[PDB]
């Protein structure tokens, strides 16, 4: 006969809506990762995800996971290199990385390079720009003395 | 470059490309191991990783060795110590050892498979997944569709 479906203990970083003391035959729920996650089954992303009881007390879907946001490698810059302030190599949500230009030849133009990883996927700068810096040439700079 | 997406590149984009027009006749996962200049040809020896389809070449298999080609005007160049996915039509030459070779041209499709900390961003995540799983869908069951 009808029973409770088991109890939809929320996936790491996620919460569930709506919260019920038992999920009963028909009874749904929706998982919301908090500001800076996104939705994923496996590998492949999750637009949303909404599960419901059926009969026998099983689910539709199975738990989902909420992944931290991956802005992925930094874009390289023309005649410039990249430096993780947050640590080796870390491209996830709210690290910080610092573009500089090959010093002495060139200067910096537009911003000043510091870039911090987004909630949407891309790299931001201070202003609040997602595209790269630009390096401009140092004129002069003879070696006479 | 990996996963990009031409302006008139809609969804299913490889699976026309490999199945309609041209209508691919090969399909290779191949690392490029060295190039060597010849005569208004730009020679480049791969490796096979992979075989999604193929035709007249019989017997080719993952370790097995391939020689393609490219025009000296064509502004395409594959690096060496880079995994690619090429696919088109058999060509009508034969290399040292009696296996065929192939040319690149205007009907092979030629793309750099994603890297592994590229593949899991947030943005590429979602075409990471349509790339593999039309390798997948192709390298089992071909055009059969």
């Amino acid at each position: 006969t009808a029973h409770a479906c088991p109890y939809p203990m929320a996936p790491p970083n996620g919460h569930v809506s709506p919260v019920q003391a038992k999920y009963i035959l028909k009874d749904s729920f929706s998982i919301f990762c908090e500001t800076g996650y996104e939705l994923l089954q496996g590998h492949l992303p999750l637009k949303s995800f909404t599960a419901v009881c059926q009969k026998d007390g099983s689910w539709d879907r199975p738990m989902p996971a909420c992944s931290i946001v991956d802005c992925g490698p930094p874009d390289d810059l023309p005649s410039g290199r990249v430096e993780y302030i947050t640590g080796p190599g870390v491209t996830t949500y709210k690290a910080v990385i610092q573009y500089s230009c090959e010093e002495t030849f060139y200067t910096m133009k537009v911003n000043d390079g510091k870039y911090v990883c987004e909630a949407d996927g891309f790299w931001t700068s201070s202003k609040g720009e997602k595209s790269l810096p630009v390096c401009e040439p140092v004129c002069g700079l003879s070696a006479r003395t | 470059r990996a996963l990009e997406r031409g302006l008139q590149d809609e969804d299913g984009y490889r699976m026309k490309f490999a199945c309609y027009y041209p209508r691919v006749e090969y399909g290779f996962q191949v690392k490029v191991l060295r190039e060597d200049s010849r005569a208004a040809f730009r020679l480049f020896e791969t490796k096979i990783t992979q075989v999604l389809h193929f035709t007249k070449d019989v017997k080719a298999a993952a370790n097995q060795m391939r020689n393609f080609l490219v025009r000296a005007s064509c502004r395409l160049r594959l690096e060496p110590g880079k995994e690619y996915l090429i696919m088109g039509l058999d060509g009508a030459t034969y290399d040292l050892e009696g296996h065929p070779q192939y040319l690149l041209d205007s009907n092979s499709w030629i793309e750099e498979m994603p890297s592994e900390r590229l593949c899991r961003s947030t943005r590429q995540r979602a075409a990471c997944a349509q790339l593999n799983d039309f390798l997948q869908e192709y390298g089992t069951q071909g055009c059969q569709v």
